[PDB]
Order: structure tokens, then C-alpha cells, then sequence
């Protein structure tokens, strides 16, 4: 019914601008305006303002009057947050939210911004296959290591997303100035290596797409 | 649905007051309005003349007063939301915290019921007849005006 | 210019009744504050529970009810469930803006413990072609969500080279984490026995590779 799906997470060096979209589904856009909330890493939840999706007038919280600008692609049921002249302390997650029932009833997924200086490094995608010997159980765990990229984000799927059950994707972590991510997938021992299992990785900032099929070590 | 009364001053600036007033002439008569002989015996009687001219009789007029409206309040889960809609609203509640005032913005009363609250739109720009079927203006004693009536 | 305050953490057991409160620094909370209650489950997952003090969002179990108790807004979970373990935030309206509380971390007894599923992978060969080798140790489906990961190259506790992520909550409400041990193509070829040891709710699990 109601889905507010947000853009993916960006990386931006200080000074830049970002436009975060919020695409609304399930309600009539026009009778319910949008709340923009900032949940800062430590600090907790904060109201950034509200936009009248009918007239188009924004209210900003005083903390947010200035670099922040709400707007909407009415026509497509999108509300957008734009933060100009990005300050380093704006790294946090921003949620769109529907104001209804004397409060807020639905929240989006969040779009996380990491304001940070750094060039652009494409990831190296490495297959993780089991040890050279044996590996005999009722199931089997394969993996995919996405190493050394910048900036965030990368997306990772298994078999173009048709294999989602039994998957653990591990949050990217910064190490020596670069991000590293990994994912595991577990399937029955009959599936692999009988049927092909492929790691799909995209790094938008570098226009890098890598498809890596997990092959047996021998 | 809304009555508007205005004028133009010496400095060529126009001021007008608008009040929400449901105007639809209803049924009002006590006869068939029909004679009667053209020529007959002359006898003294009384009738209401059709002269519109502002003379003799007059009615009392006042501010609408604060016009009450129950549609302004709404039960937002367990709280009460007061939807202003670009109007000056005077509110009062039984519950704690903010329970009085004259708001121009949308207000929310935490942990309260709609029956425990009262809201009214404040028009002070337009004039309205001193009617016993309409309540008297809260922030007003016996402040009233008067207008000459036809017929 | 108002400060909403909430309990920091509350612990209950499945089947109990627990009350969370929301206090305003300016005065009693009233129905014109339109108390809202929002729940945050792991993965930045937000849902609204109650609005306008006592209106339950649609599709929110009835075990959840809001009200004003004394001078504060309250959320009562009647028959708390294991699934209710999350962060609950209250929001109060103040004539022109919203102020959110700090949130209450609620813990509910349930979800029997679950041992981790550990897997250690060898450096792939395309990576050994870079003059680098990274052993990945993945640990998933463990609960409670706290582990100790220790690496041991050739019998000797490595102590530099490793990085272990922080336990992240999976969907089923169990946790996961991975640890990396980066060697050089060369360090790789030198030593011969690698092992990733994971300690969880007292049992240990060692996964060793042999080059």
C-alpha cells in the first residue's frame, strides 16, 4: 500500500550539493504533505520541516532554514531534499515521512550521506569459494569480496537479484582510506556448483559494473 | 456562502470585510397577495411600504463574534489537531500544557479528546446581526452597531 | 526550544505489560501536542505506531495503545512480544514544529540463542595476482549479538592486519559480522595455517584453512 522509497546513499566532498528523492506510493500525494527528518549518527531523531504537497510551501525547522531546500516533482509523486554547500557535519541519514493521523504514520527507508573528501577508486571484485578440500554438508556458503573503493555506495546482488534468500550483505567499512564490503550466500549443496551462482556489483561513482561467477577452486 | 461589505477612502485605498454567511432566501409569506376591488368603500388600514430609503426602523449589528466550528478539531490517534486553513482560530482545552490562545498556525494538543476541546474562527472585519440563534463574541461586552432597515 | 525526554532503555519479558513515557520540558503533555510514537527496527526501518496521542496507525497490532498518564504521553505494550524489541521514539507538536525524544531502547525476552555460522575463505587467485591476499571470515546468524573473533596464523595469534566489523542486525533479528586479515601475496605464501576463531555465548568455533 504506502511505500516511500528513497534514493540510494551518497558520498560528496565538502562544499557540494545533493538532491535526495522520495518517491511516494499508495496514497494521493496531494492530501498528505512530507516531513523530512535527520537521524544523525549519534544524536537521535530531528524534524527538519514539512512541505505542503498541495500548495508547495515548505516550513523549515530553524536549524535547517538556509542550506536546506524542499521541492517536489508533484507530477511523479516525488518530494526532494536538497542540501547545498555541504558541511562535513551533515553526515547522517535523512528520512521522508508522511504526516497524517495527528503525527507521522509511515517513514521511508533513509538515504545516508557521507560528506568526505576523496578521489574515485573502482572496487576489485573477488570470488570467495570454499576450501580446496571436501566441504561436504547439507548446504554450502559462497562469498563475494568487494575491496578498495571510493566513494560510497556500491550495490550487490546475487544472480541478478533472483537469489535473495540466505544472503548476508555486510555493511561497507572504511580501511586505509577505502571502503570494503562483502557478502555471503548459502544454498543447498545440490545447487552449487551444479547451477551457476554469480555476484553482481555496481559502483555508480566510477561507472563500474562487475559480474563474478563463483568457480570451484579445482 | 460569504457576505462582503466594503468602501473606498480619501487616499483612494479600498477596505473590505468578509464574513461566512449562508444566504438563500427561504419561504416567507402569510397570504396569497391578491386583491381585492379596484373601486370600493375607503377604510383605514396599515401595510409595509416598498421604500428602500434608510429611515425610521433599525436593527442591532455586532462582530461575529468568534464563529464556532467543530470541523476545525480532529482526533489525530490520541492527540487533537487544530486545522487553521489560513484563518485566526481561538482555542480552549481541558487537558494540560497549552490550553488557551489565538493561533494563526496549525496546533496539536498532546493526550486529549475532541469533546474536551472548543475552537472558533475570529473574523473581526465584517458585521453581523445581533441574533439570539448565534453566540455572543467572547472578548466583547455590549459593543454593537446599528443599521436602518427597509419596508 | 522544547526538550522531549524518554526512558533510555527498558527490558521486559515476552507476555509482560510495559509502559514507555514521553516528557516535555515546558509543561504537561496535552492532546494539543498530538503525541506520536515511532518504532525503529534494525536496518533504519521506521514505522508509525500511534498519532494524535491515541490513534493507532493501521496494521499495528492492538497490544499497542497510547494515552496521557499524568503530565506525559505514554505508549503501553500489552503482552510485549519478542518482535517488539526495538527503539521507540516519541514526537510532540509545539504549535509550529516537531520535537522528537531521544528514543527508548526496549529489550524483550525471546528468540532462543543461536550459534554463529562461520566460514573462512582463502585469498582468491585473481587477488594473488595483485601481490595481495585477504582471508575473509564471515559470521552470521548469531544471537546474542556479541562475538569475539581471533585470528591465528601458523599457531600464532595475529594481532595486526585484522579488522572486524561491528555486529549488524539481520532481518530475522540475529546478527552478522565479518573479519578480514590482509597479508601480502608474499606473507601469504610464507606461513601455512590460517584460522579464524569465533567465541560466542561461551562456545568457540574455529575455522581453519590449509594452503
Amino acid at each position: 500500500q504506502i511505500q516511500l522509497v528513497q534514493s540510494g546513499r551518497e558520498v560528496k566532498n565538502p562544499g557540494e550539493t545533493v538532491k535526495i528523492s522520495c518517491k511516494a506510493s499508495g496514497y494521493t500525494f496531494t492530501e498528505y504533505p512530507m516531513l523530512w527528518v535527520k537521524q544523525a549518527p549519534g544524536k537521535g531523531f530531528r524534524w527538519m520541516g514539512l512541505i505542503y504537497t498541495n500548495t508547495g510551501e515548505p516550513t523549515y525547522a530553524e536549524e535547517f532554514k538556509g542550506r536546506f531546500v524542499f521541492s517536489l516533482e508533484i507530477s511523479a509523486s516525488t518530494a526532494y531534499l536538497q542540501i547545498n554547500n555541504l558541511t562535513n557535519e551533515d553526515t547522517a541519514t535523512y528520512f521522508c515521512v508522511r504526516d497524517y493521523f495527528i503525527s507521522l504514520d509511515y517513514w521511508g527507508q533513509g538515504t545516508t550521506l557521507t560528506v568526505s573528501s576523496a578521489k574515485t577508486t573502482a572496487p576489485s571484485v573477488y570470488p570467495l569459494a570454499p576450501v580446496c578440500g571436501g566441504t561436504t554438508g547439507s548446504s554450502v556458503t559462497l562469498g563475494c569480496l568487494v575491496k578498495g573503493y571510493f566513494p560510497e555506495p556500491v550495490t550487490l546482488t546475487w544472480n541478478s537479484g533472483s537469489l535473495s534468500s540466505g544472503v548476508h550483505t555486510f555493511p561497507a567499512l572504511l580501511q586505509s582510506g577505502l571502503y570494503t564490503l562483502s557478502s555471503s550466500v548459502t544454498v543447498t549443496s545440490n545447487t552449487w556448483p551444479s547451477q551457476t551462482i554469480t555476484c553482481n556489483v555496481a559502483h555508480p561513482a566510477s561507472s563500474t559494473k562487475v559480474d563474478k561467477k563463483i568457480e570451484s577452486r579445482r | 456562502e460569504t457576505l462582503t461589505v466594503g468602501f473606498t477612502d480619501s487616499r483612494k485605498i479600498s477596505h473590505s470585510c468578509t464574513h461566512p454567511f449562508h444566504h438563500d432566501p427561504p419561504v416567507i409569506g402569510r397570504e396569497k397577495f391578491h386583491s381585492r376591488p379596484q373601486h370600493g368603500k375607503e377604510l383605514p388600514c396599515s401595510t409595509y411600504v416598498q421604500s428602500t430609503a434608510a429611515t425610521t426602523e433599525e436593527i442591532e449589528v455586532h462582530m461575529p463574534p468568534d464563529t464556532p466550528d467543530r470541523t476545525l478539531m480532529s482526533q489525530q490517534s490520541g492527540n487533537v489537531k487544530i486545522t487553521v486553513n489560513g484563518q485566526t482560530v481561538r482555542y480552549k482545552c481541558n487537558c494540560g500544557g497549552s490550553n488557551e490562545g489565538l493561533t494563526t498556525t496549525d496546533k496539536v494538543i498532546n493526550n486529549c479528546k475532541v469533546d474536551q476541546c472548543h475552537a472558533a474562527v475570529t473574523n473581526h472585519k465584517k458585521w453581523q446581526y445581533n441574533s439570539p440563534l448565534v453566540p455572543r463574541n467572547a472578548e466583547l461586552g455590549d459593543r454593537k452597531g446599528k443599521i436602518h432597515i427597509p419596508f | 526550544q522544547a526538550v522531549v525526554t524518554q526512558e533510555s532503555a527498558l527490558t521486559t519479558s515476552p507476555g509482560e505489560t510495559v509502559t514507555l513515557t514521553c516528557r516535555s520540558n515546558i509543561g504537561a503533555v496535552t492532546s494539543s501536542n498530538c503525541a506520536n510514537w515511532v518504532q525503529e527496527k534494525p536496518d533504519h526501518f521506521f514505522t508509525g505506531l500511534i498519532g494524535d496521542t491515541n490513534n493507532r496507525r493501521s496494521g499495528v497490532p492492538a497490544r499497542f495503545s497510547g494515552s496521557l498518564i499524568g503530565d506525559k504521553a505514554a505508549l503501553t505494550i500489552t503482552g510485549a512480544q519478542t518482535e517488539d524489541e526495538a527503539i521507540y521514539f516519541c514526537a510532540l507538536w509545539y504549535n509550529n514544529l516537531w520535537v522528537f525524544g531521544g528514543g527508548t531502547k526496549l529489550t524483550v525476552l525471546g528468540q532462543p540463542k543461536s550459534s554463529p555460522s562461520v566460514t573462512l575463505f582463502p585469498p582468491s587467485s585473481e587477488e594473488l595476482e595483485t601481490n595481495k591476499a585477504t582471508l575473509v571470515c564471515t559470521i552470521t546468524d548469531f544471537y546474542p549479538g556479541v562475538v569475539t573473533v581471533d585470528w591465528k596464523v601458523d599457531g600464532t595469534p595475529v594481532t595486526q592486519g585484522m579488522e572486524t566489523t561491528q555486529p549488524s542486525k539481520q532481518s530475522n533479528n540475529k546478527y552478522m559480522a565479518s573479519s578480514y586479515l590482509t597479508l601480502t601475496a608474499r606473507a601469504w605464501e610464507r606461513h601455512s595455517s590460517y584460522s579464524c576463531q569465533v567465541t560466542h555465548e561461551g562456545h568457540t568455533v574455529e575455522k581453519s584453512l590449509s594452503r
